[PDB]
RNA sequence: GAACUUGAGUGCAGAAGAGGAGAGUGGAAUUCCACGUGUAGCGGUGAAAUGCGUAGAGAUGUGGAGGAACACCAGUGGCGAAGGCGACUCUCUGGUCUGUAACUGACGCUGAGGAGCGAAAGCGCGCCGUAAACGAUGAGUGCUAAGUGUUAGGGGGUUUCCGCCCCUUAGUGCUGCAGCUAACGCAUUAAGCACUCCGCCUGGGGAGU
RNA sequence: AAAAAAA
């Protein structure tokens, strides 16, 4: 039971990963475009970013989250509407990162 | 430094206004030469000091062998003073 | 001597007590060494912008002083030691 | 100055008459489409942004909030006009449903009766409410019957005006243009559709350049961070840049303005 | 398009003056370059500085 | 022999710089691993195979490889003799530019040989040290239309500084006369017109043998 | 392609 955590979006060009941790970056919860069942064509796009990122929010906020610090990595089309999708959960989002090398 | 600069000057003037004279400019240069051979004690791989160096030793150079042949007196007493060969 | 700005942060977990002994450290340090104190501002805990040791805050210290290398190297020397400080920068005033 | 006595008079001539609850003529402006103010939102997020609200139920507050943050920086324009495609439209209407561009509950239009239909009316109400005193069940039963055709009518009649007044505005702008042929001028990018780019002169004149005119390289509209992507050489348009460009090709009859890429 | 230290007559950038030098960098935190500040080159290069001590002693913050 | 100040240099004032050697420190990556949580896919994708893994992977946090570099700024911008030189701070240190002329009074230029610096080399920090180590253009000096931009200064103008205009020094670009050129081109940063000194060439292979 | 508001 946590309030305060950070949201590690992984969107790459092939899948959307979405892990969401406490300030330490221990794992609450989690989900992806490929464990919502999307395959191929479809893990790449940002519908699954948006089904994988509330997933993992729904997920966290029955821990009790309530804000999430955001930190972005990878190219892919799905960190637009994943971190809308946070914030579409119910959990504000405050301070955004993209740490893409 | 300056101060030490306006020791020198004062030292080696041969008149009041006078810093145009080579027993000055070569006083001067023999601080920063042997400040700068200190320097490159220490710091040996500096070698973009040690060609600024070469270059104020041939300034010296260049001086003294003017005065040399200007006024000889001037020249063994400048070389005393200094302590130079 | 040269015009310095030490400017340094100390963590934000200590009483005010402690925190003018760091002070007055620091300030000894420096004087000791043949510093002379011009300026000692307190800009007081302010939030960090990124997160330094593990804290989100500091108590931001700005002694103005004049003296020679040796002081401020000295000071450098025990504020990388020292545990309070948890950051510090030595700067030359540009007259 | 003008502005804010106006809007203070109509706010509080629009409040009286909602708590009078008598049938009345508001000026009102919806939320924005939550489709279009979610592409927004994602397209403010590429910078870097955090809008406090859901496409559903955004506070104005907040979309100023972005207004003043983006003021003399790279994400002004862009984020500016993203906002305005995701903006609405305002009309009259007989419900009070406020007006979310000024942010306020109560608005009418009283301060134009010359050249709007809807104060006239608010006119006639005053007269009818406050003046006279009939405030019995068979005036208001009159009105509010009378008052749904008025108010869509005349939002309608609005509508076709504002499309009349801007539809001369750029022809006869292309007519001041008919001798700009040539004349290189340093105006931004405007707008990056796919079918080329549309950059406004200072003087608020915009014109084309389609890859037709992007002779150097094969662009491309990326979409999600709104600008043209070539590749050949390499080159990127975003939205806001000031550049230069040459007007080729006023055609007055169509409207149309072009321009070629002299360059950024 | 003005340069802002001209145009008030600074002379010295201070790395401390946080809201001072914010009104130079992105909220990312990215020094913000000539063509979009105005600035001009000489302060450019002080603002520069200044905005790394600042970031060194996290007066402002590292990029992205 | 004497005299001189314009070349050269010293003062004095100011200026800019990723110039050099030290020595600390910053954020980051990167990812060898050890382990903290976590738990089913991670994927590669023409999209599938190809891999793979729950014995906990991916994502994720701190020891940590600790060795490398410094995102924005950043500019055919700056500095340097060249090769080069970009996080921040301090320490030590080299050169250049502007102004004033207080001083010296030709102290200057070039420079075989020599010495030093000097890539991936090539190879045991040492040697090696040849090098599209080719803006394909030696150094120094004077002279010979313009226009325009940029960097670091100075003088002036109105004007409250700013601003905007004029003049000027040094650097760095673009365009362009005269002249030069086989042509292409170069053109006050000359490849023009001159003088001093150095380096170098004399058909292609054979042969850099 | 084009928001309030004013004309």
């Amino acid at each position: 039971n946590i309030e305060s955590g950070i949201a590690h979006i992984r969107s790459t060009f092939n899948n959307t990963i979405v892990t969401i941790t406490d300030t330490h970056g221990n794992a609450i919860s989690w989900s992806s475009a490929g464990a919502l069942g999307f395959r191929g064509s479809r893990k790449s796009t940002p519908f699954a970013a948006q089904m994988a990122a509330e997933t993992a929010a729904k997920g966290s906020i029955e821990h009790g989250l309530k804000t999430l610090e955001v930190t972005v990595k990878g190219p892919g089309s799905g960190r637009e509407a994943a971190i809308r999708a946070l914030q579409a959960a119910g959990l504000e989002v405050t301070a955004i990162r993209d740490v893409t090398p | 430094t300056q101060e030490r600069k306006n020791q020198l000057i004062n030292e080696f003037k041969t008149h009041e206004s006078d810093t145009g004279s080579p027993e000055v400019q070569i006083a001067i240069l023999t601080d920063s030469i042997n400040n700068l051979n200190e320097h490159l004690r220490t710091h040996k791989k500096d070698h973009h000091s040690r060609r600024g160096l070469l270059k104020m030793v041939g300034k010296r150079r260049n001086l003294l062998t003017y005065l040399r042949n200007k006024d000889v007196t001037r020249y063994r007493e400048l070389i005393n003073k200094l302590g130079l060969r | 001597m040269r015009k310095y700005e030490v400017m340094y942060i100390i963590r934000p977990n200590i009483d005010e007590e402690s925190k003018k002994a760091v002070i007055e450290r620091f300030n000894n340090v420096l004087t000791s060494n043949g510093a002379e104190i011009t300026g000692t501002k307190d800009w007081g805990k302010r939030r960090l912008a990124y997160e330094i040791n593990d804290f989100r805050d500091g108590f931001y210290q700005i002694v103005n002083v004049q003296s020679d290398a040796a002081a401020v190297q000295e000071f450098d020397r025990l504020a990388k030691i020292s545990d309070d400080i948890i950051r510090h920068i030595v700067v030359k005033e540009e007259e | 100055l003008i502005e804010e006595f106006m809007l203070v008079a109509n706010e509080t001539v629009a409040e009286h008459f909602h708590w009078m609850n008598v049938p009345f003529i508001y000026r009102i402006h919806e939320e924005p489409n939550a489709e279009k103010l979610q592409k927004f939102l994602e397209f403010v997020t590429t910078f870097g942004y955090v809008v406090k609200g859901t496409a559903g139920n955004i506070h104005p507050r907040a979309l100023q909030s972005i207004l003043d943050a983006v003021r003399d920086r790279p994400e002004e324009t862009v984020i500016s006009t993203v906002m305005l495609r995701s903006m609405k439209q305002a009309k009259y209407d007989p419900q009070s449903l406020g007006h979310f561009g000024l942010s306020t509950e109560f608005y009418t239009h009283f301060t134009s009766p010359i050249r709007r239909y809807p104060d006239l009316i608010v006119h006639r109400l005053i007269r009818t409410y406050l003046i006279n005193g009939k405030v019995d069940e068979a005036t208001q039963e009159k009105w509010a019957e009378r008052l749904p055709d008025i108010a869509e009518h005349t939002s309608s009649m609005e509508r076709r005006a504002v499309d009349a007044e801007r539809e001369t505005d750029d022809l006869k702008k292309a007519e001041y243009m008919l001798d700009k042929i040539g004349e290189e001028f340093d105006g931004m990018i405007s707008s990056v559709t796919n079918f080329g780019m549309f950059v406004e002169l200072p003087n608020t004149i915009e014109g084309l350049v389609h890859v037709s005119f992007m002779t150097d390289d094969y662009y491309r509209f990326d979409e999600q961070h709104f600008a043209m992507i070539g590749e050949r050489t390499g080159n990127v348009f975003r939205i806001g840049d000031e550049i230069t460009v040459k007007v080729v090709d006023v055609n007055k009859d169509e409207r149309n303005i072009d321009f070629e890429i002299v360059g950024m | 398009k003005v340069c802002y230290f001209t145009s008030n007559g600074i002379t010295h950038i201070d790395y401390k003056d946080v809201d001072l030098l914010k009104k130079f960098v992105s909220e990312r935190g990215k020094i913000l370059p000539r063509r979009v500040t105005g600035t001009n080159a000489k302060y450019q290069r002080k603002l520069t500085a200044a905005i790394k001590r600042a970031r060194q002693m996290a007066l402002l913050p590292y990029v992205s």
